[PDB]
């Protein structure tokens, strides 16, 4: 909201510059952007008046003549350029900001241009460049500078925040600067009115949409330009003055917070209908469109016999027909409160945002429509000369505000602070509630023009930041916190030392985005995607990733094509989606592996993975092994599921060749599953001081057999006394059965508190010997000291 | 094919200490409280190991710590300030020495937790060391109150057994402190009361003794208006009824067999 | 003693927004542009593991972690909630459509203002330095009144920065829980307390911390980007 | 007495002041999550020993100690990792091992030291042959230590 230092200071005068006020607005809770100054007008421009506007005979161009102090002549193209209309006239010499060359006097289809008159771009406070300046004809002495009438402005960008609609008036703003202590200047608003009719009635046929709905009557009017400091204050809000009526609507609006329209009555018929449109039912708006309404569209309308014809877009644009120009002699004044969400619907279903709307979906004061018709009628009166009835038309009947209780101790109390009573009573009034009682707890009531002040805390709000949020004391508390909230952070701790302890085991992590591309699902090989985007970034972003893994293979690929690293070991944990949401941690392999780099053996691919994993869960403590189970993405060959402390979790493997070939990327090896961790609960086991039983002894079997299910069956049959089971040597080929393998095993015995003995060994192996030669293996060795 | 159960490469997997462990824990739920955690020197001069901690020569409160005297030549040991100290070389019989030592390099308010190795002269049996762990807090500043030290240790106690614990404070001596006090905790799947540490509210001449001490360093008294809780938590003991550990002698042994049985703890 | 608690990214619009205040059709919803999910068959579990309906959504931002948390709990209690959040925005040098923030939320009797900025004060001075300090500034939220957003002075760079909002949690959000409370069965629990809540977005901070001068990075997979932080500690 | 809890905003002098205690602790853990074992020894060291593992002699003594083979101050953390290095050895027969110990050692000044231990096989395929082990083994864990701590690393000669 573009905020004009002069023109604030014109309702709070004591203002001390533009920047404590950018610092005083801070502390009441309004941010400014920027703080710029606009108006910088030379020397050269001076005011001057058209006598007469002579068209150049084959051209569609115009000589001026202008007193300037003395008369002078220059050729203009503009529509609007006519005579009775004050100008401004850049004259020879004159350095204008938006032309860069210089002002001269040069030669125009026969005519000597004695500078030019300028546009709202060229002298350089609006945007408009499609007709004249046009001022008061008298607004100045001809000839004169306008900088003397035409001063520069500062003016801040504050946002207003959505509970604050009053501050979309200037006046708003101001009365929270009188909070603070400022004095205010409430514009006083003399009307010379007249007892008799309105020549028009009111027929609101949608109170659901206009709860508060007021018309003014105002005759005789001269439509004419606005003086120079209004014209000054609107461009400087961003506005481009229209005239008088226009530019008084405008004006007030951007002081009260309270969109208002002037409707020519020519076009107005019997009366203005407030109503909802009929289907199809057409309108051109003031921006010149041609439209097409909606039936939930409010419309101001007109009717005419049995004629009904909308006039404009209720809150939000005016018709183009109705618009007010110079020819107007009387209008109605809408002056109301809008449903807005009515309103909001509206805008959106038509694209537009304007002043207009916009205050009303943010909101206006229910009773301020009957102060604003004053406020304007009065201006049309002053600067346009009109006659104004008594009466308005008025429907709609909006309850006050209700009285709010209010403690100063729970607003010290709630703060922290230690303001005294009397102190938070009076910036309450400040404000304009009215508080009534005696204490300990107030009846208080706030102005209508508060929406955002319902409750007693809004109040104490209300104090703080007058107050100044600097006087808030620092503190600490201290409690015992409630039992129920004991270790309620165990998980999330949980899962850091997961990523720490991966961290210091070699592993990269690395963020990927939760979308995923619903193409990929085919791609990867994935049962589809449940959660689906109703609107996405983009169409490869418009799923829920249902997989870590995807996500890592495609950010090998895109650093293989950016950075050609030789190898990676990233992992990633991330939130995934399907059936339910559930924490899933994701690895990955690639490359030539781990070794010498000048020398050649390397440790890589499958076991590599397989190796730091269950050293990853030989650090957590848990049980870790891998068995056969193919997985759609995976390779047929290299496929096994994980099992940690006996219980499936997810996958270990190589990627499938068939995805490796259409990624475009060397074997990668994977591996993904679900988070939290089984955990498993300390059983220190107080070793054995005695010592232990060697011996060695390979088992033959075939070839398809898992690693696994050997393993396995001499572990549990091998006794209640075995020690280091583990796998020492794989032979493969003569003079075993014709493609077998043999698996050398080392093994080892103890006891607690006895000694193993040579018999209670030889047996229990030889137990070993039982299921084992039962199930159709045996041993190519035996007994190897 | 491709045996997928067959051993993957066997990397070597990394384990705390239990010591380390249960100090970790400790630490981690003091700071929750807003202690800071730092630590001293293993070798200490008499003056910050007794004198400094209202424990005089040839007292009969001295007997409470067996102690190791050291003798060498050319070897700095620095103080708070990194200053070179003198005084006749011993190793630490408590933290304690810390809290002096931190007091003379800070200023109130704070709340610190030192942990630290510690030596006594004994006999090095299966509930006893000669050398462990211990735990110091020390929170000084305006306004503390013996509620304060009750209350940490309410705290530590919920956190290290549940809410089905609870905290004993009787009255007992420690020179640095008066009133002084021994605390015990009750722990539920043990129906047993654990005497786990000492505490109390820090001695006037042990304030006295720092305030001292700055002056000869030049800098201001920082204790006349303050009042302050410390206490002293042996951490063997409590590692033990934590990780099963039935004997002490354990921790200070090199056993694989025994540290790698903590590799999994968190 | 805050500990540290998680909430859900896929949530129901009732925590996301109709728990915190911010109701249909209000103009205070423009402040989150939100992504809407569709889906058959999804379990969103609520905060005592019921099974919650309600139209689905992406967190935008973590605040219903702690309409989730006061349910499942009672005052007077600390936590901070770390998330993974989400808006429907234009990826570009200093904005995410996918980012992190940080909720705070300490409740309990004689919680006041006093306490959130003494909070505040507190991160400063362990982010920053002792030469740090921080600024409060009313500001709107509908889950929070008083409400402000804060800034922090970091020396070496002589400038402001705005941290995150926070306040006073609304009288209307203790309310909220504890009628869900009802329906689950359970005690009302926020009768009598007050609260301070704020929300304070991370990638802006370690931007500054580490120095990273795209936000975009983050989210990347850009090796040569991670590794530059294997140090750190 | 009732129970109660402390507020304050603590002096600024203690800022931060625990940097030193946390930053070891992060060595210890990046360590265990690297793949060392940790391991606690004695702060004593036998004076004979700096003959045995050819030392310049320990400067600190013991005016009483427990016994003369506890009689002074380690000066190295080493000569205690190989000592439980045998202790083991002759206890369980293990066939490698990666230890490190974080302690204090005496000489000059009391300082704070990190060592490390390898020995054995090494690691690879256990049913295969070709290992990783030995000098360049430990040097490979090491510069890998330093990659995540984010410093640089080199060994002369
Ligand atoms: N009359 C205003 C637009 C407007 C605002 C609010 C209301 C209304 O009916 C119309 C204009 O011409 O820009
Ligand atoms: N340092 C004392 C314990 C102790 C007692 C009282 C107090 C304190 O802080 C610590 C000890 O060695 O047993
Ligand atoms: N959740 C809010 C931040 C916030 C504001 C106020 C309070 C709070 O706890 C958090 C956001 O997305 O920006």
């Amino acid at each position: 909201m573009r905020v004009p230092f002069s023109w604030l200071k014109a309702y709070v005068p004591e203002l001390e510059s533009p920047e404590v006020l950018e610092e005083r607005l801070a502390g009441l809770g309004f941010e400014t952007d920027r703080i710029e100054r606009v108006f910088p007008i030379p020397r050269g421009v001076v005011f001057a008046r058209v006598l007469e506007a002579h068209p150049i005979p084959g051209t569609r161009l115009k000589r001026l003549v202008l007193d300037a102090g003395r008369t002078v002549e220059v050729v203009s193209g503009a529509e609007n350029a006519r005579k009775g209309i004050g100008v401004a006239l850049a004259l020879p010499g004159t350095e204008l900001p938006g032309l860069g060359q210089k002002v001269g006097e040069r030669v125009i289809q026969g005519v000597r241009s004695f500078g030019m008159a300028l546009s709202p771009r060229e002298l350089g406070v609006g945007e408009y460049g499609g007709g004249l300046l046009e001022f008061p004809e008298d607004a100045l002495p001809p000839g004169t500078p306008l900088s003397e009438a035409w001063p520069e402005e500062v003016v801040l960008d504050l946002e207003v925040t959505p509970n604050r609609p009053d501050a979309l008036g200037l006046l708003g703003l101001a009365r929270d600067l009188h909070a603070l202590g400022y004095a205010l200047v409430e514009p006083e608003a003399a009307l010379k009115a007249e007892a008799l009719p309105l020549p028009f009635a009111l027929k609101v046929e949608d109170p659901e949409g206009a709860p508060h709905f007021t018309l003014g009557y105002a005759f005789g009017l001269r439509v004419a330009p606005s003086p120079l400091w209004m014209q000054r204050a609107l461009f400087a809000a961003g506005m481009r003055p229209i005239n008088n009526v226009v530019d008084v609507t405008n004006y007030v609006m951007l002081e009260r917070a309270q969109p208002m329209h002037a409707f020519d009555l020519r076009f107005v018929g019997e009366g203005i209908a407030v109503r909802r449109a009929r289907e199809g039912e057409r309108l051109k708006t003031l921006d010149g469109v041609e439209r097409t309404l909606h039936p939930e569209d409010l419309v101001i309308a007109g009717w005419r016999g049995e004629e009904s014809f909308p006039l404009g877009l209720a809150g939000v644009m005016g018709g183009a027909e109705s618009e007010v120009r110079e020819d107007t002699e009387a209008i109605a004044l809408e002056v109301a409160c809008f449903d807005p969400v009515s309103i909001r619907k509206t805008a959106r279903r038509h694209g537009l945002r304007t002043e207009a709307s916009h205050r009303f979906e943010r909101g206006v004061d229910p009773l301020g429509q009957v102060p604003a018709q004053r406020r304007a009628l009065s201006l049309l009166q002053a600067l346009a000369g009109a006659r104004v009835a008594e009466a308005l038309l008025e429907a709609g009947s909006p309850k006050p505000p209700e009285a709010i209780p209010f403690r100063p101790e729970y607003a010290n109390r709630l703060l922290g602070t230690s303001y005294p009573e009397a102190e938070q009573i009076a910036i309450l009034k400040r404000l304009g509630c009215r508080v009534e009682g005696e204490g300990p707890t107030y009846r208080v009531t706030p102005p209508s023009h508060r929406l955002d002040l319902r409750l007693e805390e809004d109040l104490v709000e209300e104090v703080a930041r007058i107050q100044g949020y600097e006087t808030i004391p620092l503190a600490l508390p201290a409690f015992f916190p409630a039992p129920d909230n004991r270790g309620v952070e165990a998980p999330y701790r949980k899962e850091q030392r997961l990523r720490e302890v991966l961290s210091g085991l070699g592993f990269q992590e690395v963020y990927t985005y939760s979308f995923m591309d619903p193409e990929d699902a085919r791609r990867f090989r994935l049962d589809p995607p449940r959660l689906l985007l109703l609107n996405p970034l983009a169409p490869e972003k418009a799923a829920l990733r249902t997989h870590l893994f995807p996500g890592l293979v495609r950010v090998l690929k895109e650093n293989l094509d950016l950075d050609r690293p030789e190898r990676a070991l990233l992992f990633e944990v991330g939130r995934v989606f399907r059936e339910r949401e559930e924490t899933h941690l994701a690895g990955l392999l690639f490359g030539e592996g781990v070794g010498l780099p000048w020398a050649k053996e390397r440790l890589s691919g499958y076991f590599l993975l397989k190796g730091y994993l269950e050293a990853l869960f030989a650090r957590l403590g848990l049980a870790f092994r891998v068995e056969a189970q193919a997985f759609p993405f995976l390779h047929p060959g290299v496929s096994g599921r994980v099992l940690v402390e006996g219980e499936e979790v997810g996958f270990l493997g190589a990627l499938h060749p068939e995805i490796a070939q259409e990624l475009e990327l060397p074997p990668v090896h994977l591996f993904e599953l679900r988070l939290p961790l089984p955990d498993k609960p300390l059983a220190f086991q107080d070793p054995s001081r005695h010592p232990a039983a060697f011996r060695d002894l390979a088992v033959v079997v075939p070839a398809p057999t898992p690693y696994g299910e050997v393993e396995a069956l001499v572990r549990e049959a091998a006794g209640p006394y075995l020690e280091s089971l583990a796998l020492f040597d794989l032979y493969q080929g003569p003079p075993l059965p014709e493609g077998h393998k043999s698996l050398a095993f080392h093994l080892r015995f103890r006891h607690p508190k006895r000694t193993l003995r040579d018999e209670e060994v030889e047996e229990a192996v030889s137990r070993v010997a039982e299921a084992l030669r039962a199930r159709g293996f045996g041993l190519r060795g035996l007994d190897t000291p | 094919r491709v045996d997928v159960s067959l051993p993957g490469a066997s990397l070597f997997s990394g384990g705390l200490h239990p010591i380390t462990l249960m100090e970790r824990e400790l630490v981690e739920i003091f700071r929750a409280l807003g202690y800071q955690a730092v630590e001293g020197p293993e070798v200490e001069s008499e003056f910050f190991n007794f004198d400094a901690l209202n424990i005089p020569e040839h007292h009969p409160a001295r007997d409470m710590w067996d102690t190791f005297w050291l003798t060498g030549e050319g070897f700095r040991l620095e103080g708070p300030l990194g200053e070179e100290v003198e005084g006749r070389l011993l190793l630490r019989t408590h933290t304690s020495p810390m809290q002096v030592r931190y007091m003379v390099a800070h200023t109130p308010p704070f709340r610190i937790v030192v942990p630290g190795r510690v030596f006594r002269f004994e006999q090095t049996d299966a509930t006893h060391e000669a050398v462990f762990h211990q735990l110091e807090g020390l929170v000084v500043g305006e306004g503390i109150a013996m509620a304060h030290l009750k209350g940490a240790i309410y705290e530590l106690a919920q956190a290290l057994f549940g809410p089905d614990s609870k905290v004993r404070f009787q009255p007992v001596y420690f020179p640095f402190v008066e009133p002084g006090a021994q605390f015990a905790v009750w722990w539920p799947e043990g129906g047993k009361w654990l005497e786990l540490g000492g505490a109390g509210m820090v001695h006037p001449k042990v304030f006295q003794a720092v305030d001292a001490y700055r002056e000869r360093l030049g800098l201001p008294p920082a204790y006349r208006g303050v009042t302050g809780f410390a206490f002293g938590l042996g951490v063997e003991r409590l590692a033990m009824l934590r990780y099963g550990i039935p004997d002490i002698r354990y921790f200070f042994g090199g056993r694989l067999k025994f540290l790698e049985q903590f590799k999994g703890v968190l």
